[PDB]
């Protein structure tokens, strides 16, 4: 029903699933109450009608920001330019251009909420903090980067919408002579329109 | 109507006015040259079809079409010299001969096995084959050029092209030499078979069932390649290289992008496919590793 | 004058000059500093001049 | 609720010394390696004395802190090529640690002779297959 | 430039050599190029602006800030 | 009043080195007039916060009328989306 | 990956100084395309094995391809028994 | 199920001692 | 020889002098003996594949280690 590694870029299907789980619950449960056709088929719209709500919710645009939330992504909507900044300590393999792929919750939350917008104009932008060379830094970021896109454009995102940079440890938005904010300065920021 | 075999060829010597688009319908023999001469047209074949066949020139165009039905004629050859060409189509599975034809702009449409030979700098942008049919243009200059293939013809280019769109719906096959292009988007669907040799700063290689796309020695700064369902790619990036296999699909990248980034969906597959002896064989770096 | 491949095909060779001339060697010819080509190498992409020394793609 | 996105587990002010510590370091590293490339750019590459080959492309990750001859005969052994030795092994061992991951054994070999420096050299016949390390003849 | 639609994109062609015509220097990052009066003027005020004014070539960024130098 | 004492409130909970207020609005009359008002604007919003006094060695003020919106909807006075002051600042360690 | 998680178990279980993954699969499409699959094969289950950190100084890949197999009964293509990894070592002391 | 790395560096401070560690044996091979 | 079948059985003929054609080394042990460049080829294939190679003469066993040598 679900591949753990991002479905085979496949389309994916709560919305189907779950309405069908829905259904069976309430169709079981009306011909337990009633032992007949009439309340089955009552049972079973009941079912559907409980399924289509939940999935209304579920698949919400404020969902997906919440659970993008609950993992460690972040959502900033300023006028119409959406941002979502996700750490590469936790989303990219140690110094590395892998995509952390025990991560696929977040990368997948985050393909679905740029599907709300068909039309952006998405630049992925890559940051590391100040160690290391002045090379090293640009040619990782601009990996990590790299990296995203693909993912993104592997995800059902046409080439042209995409660009893809990485920035040194030139812009900041945390002081690297500090711990937690180098840590903060160590990151990917998807923007679109 | 009666049968053309019985009788030798003649000369025969016919005027035709300034013309830019050449239509030909029918099995024939044409040739075209540019010279000195005024615009000119001489049919040599049988001395019954000098009449059937019809030289009609209207609003620019030259219609050499069968006439008054198409009994048999297929040895007749029409020589034309002319200054002025800016379109060429052929239908009816014939021998076209053309060199020297310089340009700035055309079109070659052609049709049903027309065996065609071009041997001049034919600047074009705009190519169309029905299928079945032999092309080999050996010179070409363009800033801007666009293939559509529908059917299964057999058509190779020679010359610099800065390709920009190339779309394959039958399965036909394809050859360029040498191609200097900005963004390539090559869109192949049915066991289509494309080769491009050149540079290219932006590829996006799209191929969707047995489809061969043998780009090696196409240097792309930049690579988009999305296989399907039992396809061929054949990549060799320079910068930064993104592919995707999708499933029974096979990307070979046979140069190591300072930037790489393949998946795989279902049972496609991403190779290296390098000499492993040659003696300035790069390795991975800490931004290159990427374990499939 | 330095040289760097542009592209290679089996058969010749598209090469670009140190201040952007184009060019194209047959599988034998002549270019300036180098003078004649003897062999071109596709799937290694070098081609052996008689100078004794080899051209390659350019980082 | 709030939040921004990298929430990592709880760090200790040990590994926070160390940490500034290391970045320092390194700054410092960067600055001399930076200025003794001015001073002197290098020349040659040791891909000449280790050339690539067949079989020398098989791949390995590596983690040594010890004598250099050992490792080499190691890699040499993976590698299908017979190890030969030049010159007297100094008194003083000719320590190498080498922690590298999922690298092709010229590289290592590479590695290795680039670490090793002034004390021994690698070099590699590949006709011949041979692996040859040979100690300096300081002393 | 367009300089206030809603995303204020627009182009800068530069010319490496120094002349007569564009002859005020950028600094994209550690990359330098020569412009001319209005664009040094519009550029000058898209700093202000405070927007990121990446140098990009055949559509790929080589480097991040851009300052304005002597004219 | 009441937003700017709550504005100034929430500024004096981080310690902070620069302060930037700018004004953008909408575009009214000319260039040289919506950089006029916005400079203004930022003069006198800067002022009632330093009054409110913020643990902040430096409040740069700033208005560039109207270069550079936050939206494409920009009809509306000062009712547009995009004609706004912005606090920015960073907080020191 | 569970199985490789048990396969990591047990290499975790032994001291030793230098572990070797091997690839061997059937012929598909030609040697080269055979070898280059082998070898990344090996790459990456090597990878795994050395991030499932294991006491191995040295973890060594490669792939034959379709060199060396153990089978007389070749039908089949990676269900076929001589497409295969080896993990091989010696417990150290 | 996939695992992380075993030695993965999880920390604030441990992945900044290990791309000191990376660029510090760079600037090694460098030199 | 026959490199995969099952038991990738073969032969090579070894030349004990160095002749121009057969002037490659083997190192059967401690005995060895000179070939051609396509059998040192298959053998350092054989090599690869980590396959043990020992030298036979009258179908008596000699030496078990078969190392190439300078070419």
């Amino acid at each position: 029903c679900f591949h753990p590694p991002y479905n085979n870029f496949q389309p994916d299907r709560r919305a189907v699933k779950r309405v069908g789980v829905d259904t069976g619950i309430g169709a079981v449960a009306g011909a337990i109450a009633s032992g007949t056709a009439s309340g089955t088929l009552i049972g079973a719209a009941a079912g559907g009608t409980v399924g289509l709500v939940a999935s209304i919710y579920r698949d919400s645009k404020r969902k997906i920001i919440r659970d993008l939330q609950k993992q460690d992504i972040q959502y900033v909507e300023y006028g119409d330019t959406r941002t979502l900044i996700i750490p590469t300590d936790k989303y990219f393999m140690f110094s590395s251009p892998r995509l952390n792929e025990i991560c696929y919750p977040g990368l997948n939350n985050v393909i679905r909420l740029l599907n709300f917008y068909p039309q952006s104009t998405i630049y992925v932008a890559g940051f590391t903090d100040n160690v290391g060379s002045r090379s090293h830094k640009r040619k990782l970021s601009q990996a990590q980067a790299e990296t995203m896109m693909t993912f993104l454009w592997a995800n059902g995102i046409a080439a042209k919408r995409l660009k893809a940079e990485g920035y040194g440890d030139k812009n900041a938005i945390s002081d690297n002579a500090i711990i937690h904010g180098s840590a903060q300065n160590r990151r990917i920021e998807i923007q679109w329109f | 109507e009666v049968k053309k075999q019985g009788t030798s060829s003649t000369r025969q010597f016919r005027q035709v006015s300034s013309f830019n688009q050449i239509v030909v319908q029918g099995r024939l023999n044409v040739n075209l040259h540019t010279g000195y001469n005024k615009p000119e047209v001489m049919l040599r074949g049988d001395p019954r079809d000098l009449v059937q066949v019809r030289t009609i020139v209207k609003q620019n165009t030259l219609y050499v079409s069968l006439g008054q039905g198409y009994p048999d004629y297929g040895a007749v050859t029409v020589d034309i010299k002319t200054k002025f060409l800016n379109r060429f189509r052929y239908e009816g599975a014939g021998v076209v001969t053309g060199n020297n034809l310089r340009t700035s702009y055309l079109d070659l449409y052609l049709a049903n096995e027309g065996t065609t030979r071009l041997a001049g700098n034919i600047g074009l942008q705009k190519l169309e084959a029905v299928g079945n049919g032999v092309t080999q243009i050996n010179g070409v200059s363009s800033r801007n050029l666009q293939i559509v293939l529908k059917g299964d013809p057999k058509v190779l280019i020679s010359g610099f092209v800065n390709l920009r769109q190339l779309d394959m719906y039958g399965k036909g096959t394809l050859s360029l030499y040498w191609i200097k292009s900005d963004t390539l988007t090559i869109r192949a669907k049915k066991a289509a078979k494309i080769q491009l040799a050149g540079i290219v700063n932006r590829l996006d290689v799209e191929l969707w069932d047995f489809a061969q796309f043998k780009g090696k020695y196409l240097r792309a700064q930049r690579s988009f390649v999305k296989t399907h369902d039992k396809s061929v790619a054949e990549i060799s990036a320079v910068n930064h290289q993104s592919s995707l296999a999708t499933d029974a699909s096979d990307i070979y990248y046979y140069n190591l992008s300072k930037t790489r980034a393949d998946f795989m969906a279902f049972n496609g597959s991403v190779l290296d496919m390098r000499e492993w002896g040659q003696s300035d064989l790069k390795d991975f770096d800490r931004y290159n590793k990427q374990f499939p | 004058i330095i040289y760097y491949i542009q592209a290679v095909i089996p058969g010749r060779a598209w090469l670009i000059g140190s201040n952007g001339s184009t060019l194209t060697v047959r599988e034998g010819s002549k270019i300036p500093g180098y003078g004649m080509v003897k062999l071109i190498d596709s799937l290694q992409g070098r081609i052996l001049t008689s100078s004794g020394q080899v051209i390659k793609f350019s980082q | 609720k709030f939040k921004k996105p990298p929430i990592n587990n709880p760090s200790d002010d040990a590994t926070i010394k160390l940490a500034e510590a290391a970045v320092s370091v390194s700054d410092s590293m960067l600055e001399m390696a930076k200025v003794e490339k001015v001073i002197t750019p290098p020349s040659k590459d040791n891909t000449l004395t280790i050339p690539n080959a067949y079989n020398l492309q098989a791949r390995a990750s590596v983690d040594w802190s010890g004598p250099i001859e050992e490792l080499t005969a190691r890699i040499a052994k993976a590698a299908h090529f017979r190890f030969r030795v030049l010159g007297k092994s100094p008194s003083v061992p000719v320590l190498i640690s080498i922690s590298t991951k999922d690298e092709s054994l010229a590289e290592i070999l590479r590695d290795i002779d680039y670490q090793a420096g002034k004390k021994a050299s690698i070099h590699v016949y590949p006709n011949s297959q041979v692996v040859e390390l040979r100690y300096a003849k300081i002393y | 430039c367009d300089l206030t639609k809603f995303r204020w994109d627009c182009d800068l062609p530069v010319q490496v050599k120094p002349s007569p015509a564009s002859s005020l220097l950028v600094y994209c990052g550690s990359s330098y190029g020569y412009i001319t009066k209005q664009q040094y003027d519009i550029l000058a005020r898209y700093q202000r602006a405070s927007v990121n004014m990446v140098l990009d070539i055949n559509g790929e960024y080589i480097d991040s800030p851009c300052i304005g130098a002597e004219r | 009043y009441s937003l700017l004492n709550e504005i100034a409130a929430f500024l004096k909970q981080f310690r902070k080195i620069a302060i930037t207020v700018t004004s953008y609005s909408s575009k009214y009359v000319s260039v040289k007039r919506e950089r006029a008002l916005t400079l203004a604007r930022s003069r006198v919003v800067s002022e009632y916060l330093w009054s409110q006094g913020v643990d902040s060695r430096i409040i740069f003020t700033q208005g560039l009328g109207s270069d550079k919106p936050i939206t494409s909807y920009t009809l509306g006075g000062d009712r547009s989306p995009n004609a706004r002051v912005e606090i920015t600042f960073r907080r020191a360690v």
